[PDB]
């Protein structure tokens, strides 16, 4: 038969990461309100591709 | 509950002017 | 005194590494240019220092207890921060990385690694393995995992820049690099040259 | 704000500043892989 | 400073996985000695991609 | 250095230069402070810069 | 009967390299042409032998206590300073060498070596390393630091003169190399060839 | 890793010194010509070493258990008495000297001299004094008994001669000389060059 | 062994920017 454990258990497990730099966009580039967006990472496990989370 | 993954640690460092003896 | 003995001669020192550069504005336009230094932390690896022309008298070594050393030769109002980290790799190459802060994770995921600005001093620590083994210290050869115990990998993360916006852009030099190191050779000889 | 230096003068440069850490702590529950 | 663990630990972790098929080679294939070779597959953590190990 | 002429030996047994900055943190140099224990070691003979330090 | 663990099996013997050959004095005219024998000490180094067909059998091997002898085969009245070195990184090759008195400081300086005439017997001893390591027995592959733990370099120091210090020119053969060993091999198998 | 203490690192080797040449009939024609070496024992007298490297990378030493060693290059049919002794002192020197056996005499005066023929091999000990003095390892600066702890003098006592009672004249080399050394070397750094 | 032959003493002080109040 060779069947696979049938157990749903919560892995949970801790640590830090790196997310990205932050560029403030500076007098010429600002000139918009979009300009004044600096990051938009979301916080999805995987959204960190270097990262071994 | 692996402990100790990726811990990162932070320690502050002030960088005062004309430090005097 | 002709003593047929194989005994490893730990023995300790410093030595003076490079002065490290900066690159600025004109020469970083990519993200291998963010890479100041890649120099390996074989006994070796440095000509003109101690701990090479010692090397250069034995077969093998084992830093038992290494460290990198940076001593900033600049003001502290220039700001700019340095991620630094030894792969105990040789062969792990972040040349090819593309994206910058991909090089950064892959950096800062390294164990022994650190960050700091060019206006202060640090200390980088070399994470020894665990099997006991030895490395060669000959001019590396066909392979490099036999030879190096380490790469050190020296990073640029900001931008260069000074007391006012002025954004520096003469690639100038930042501090240099000391190795407080500590390790055992195992068997005299003389390696060519 | 703007981005100005020790004068009240803006900077034009579009500079950097930092970086940013994720302190996490998550859960998964259902062991598998996904393709890709 | 943001300083990142000087600490190497040994983590272990044990589980099962799956390596590939193999192909009997059969009289009409079966007609020299590296026909009799049906799988070389290195035990390397690294060589089975789709795993999780 | 006058008592020093009233015995005819002497052994520094314990022995530390202290340098004591006069400038601010907006200045730089990196200086090396190395106290050579044979006399006749003269480093103007070296030519090479990184040999020297 | 059918037992799958691993075990050293250390065992002894005694092996037959080659025969030396000194060069004379018209070959002699560098300082390449004063290496007379460049013989790995790998297990598997010597065909016919008994060493290589054991290695053959296993996967792994190390020197327990190896060591190379001279046996003369000319009489008292001729003179040849020779000295015998082994070598336990094989990647040092003196072949690159051009200063002949640096390739015989490089000789002498190995921990193990021994200076002889070539109408006296003397035991080269082979050192063995401190990291636990073991070495393949199958020929040599990519690399060479995996297979051979040693490489036995044998120097013709002066030349060859007859009684009185006048010189020979017909390179006549000296003497026999033999290996009296005493190894530890550590995987049963069988080697392809 | 950054330790300042200073410690003694006592360390064996062995090395290559320089080969011997008997004067023979038409050159040894006073009392000046029968001093084949003048060879100091400082570690740093022999270049391409590794005694002299690693005396380099130190600014102390002492020998703990030094010997010179003879290798003749010469059959049996040949003779010629040698003298070899080591003198703690540099600054005795026997070219000073017109009475030969004077010179034979206070040779053989030395408590670690030794005798023999140049187609016999032998052990000229060194000997250390006894109030824990160290010698410095740079080149030869304003004073000789800093540097120098011993000056290896060789001498041809008799004159080179043939299977008979017959004389040799072409001056004809006989052998090398080997250290086989223990030093202590007491101060790290790097000596100018 | 006289004490205190020529004792100096060393204390730094700290020269920040801007101390606020
Ligand atoms: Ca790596
Ligand atoms: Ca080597
Ligand atoms: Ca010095
Ligand atoms: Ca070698
Ligand atoms: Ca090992
Ligand atoms: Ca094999
Ligand atoms: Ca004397
Ligand atoms: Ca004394
Ligand atoms: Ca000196």
């Amino acid at each position: 038969r060779s069947a696979r454990s049938d157990v749903n258990a919560i892995t949970v497990l801790n640590g830090s990461d790196f997310l990205t730099t932050v560029k403030v966009r500076g007098s010429n580039n600002l000139i918009d309100s979009k300009s004044r967006i600096l990051v938009k990472q979301p916080i999805s496990a995987s959204s960190f591709l270097g990262t071994r989370i | 509950t692996v402990p100790n993954f990726n811990p990162i640690v932070a320690k502050p460092t002030v960088a005062p002017l004309q430090t005097n003896i | 005194a002709r003593s047929d003995v194989n005994a490893i001669t730990v023995l300790n020192g410093s030595d003076f590494l490079t002065t490290v550069k900066v690159r600025g504005s004109n020469n970083l336009i990519d993200s291998k240019s963010r890479i100041l230094v890649k120099q390996p932390i074989s006994a070796s690896s440095f000509l003109g220092t101690r701990i090479s022309g010692l090397s250069q008298f034995w077969e093998r070594y084992r830093w038992h207890k290494a460290a990198v050393r940076y001593v900033p030769a600049v003001p502290n109002t220039l700001a700019c921060q340095l991620i630094g980290y030894i792969d105990t790799d040789p062969l792990d190459d972040p040349n090819v990385i593309l994206d910058v802060d991909q090089l950064l994770r892959q950096a800062t995921s390294q164990v022994g690694a650190r960050q700091w600005n060019f206006s202060d001093t640090t200390t980088i620590p070399l994470i020894v393995r665990r099997d006991d083994q030895l490395y060669y210290t000959g001019q590396d050869k066909e392979n490099v995992r036999f030879s190096q115990q380490g790469v050190f990998y020296l990073l640029q993360v900001t931008t260069l820049l000074n007391i006012s916006g002025e954004a520096i852009t003469n690639d100038l030099i930042s501090g240099s690099l000391y190795l407080d190191w500590v390790c055992g050779f195992s068997m005299p000889q003389i390696n060519p040259s």
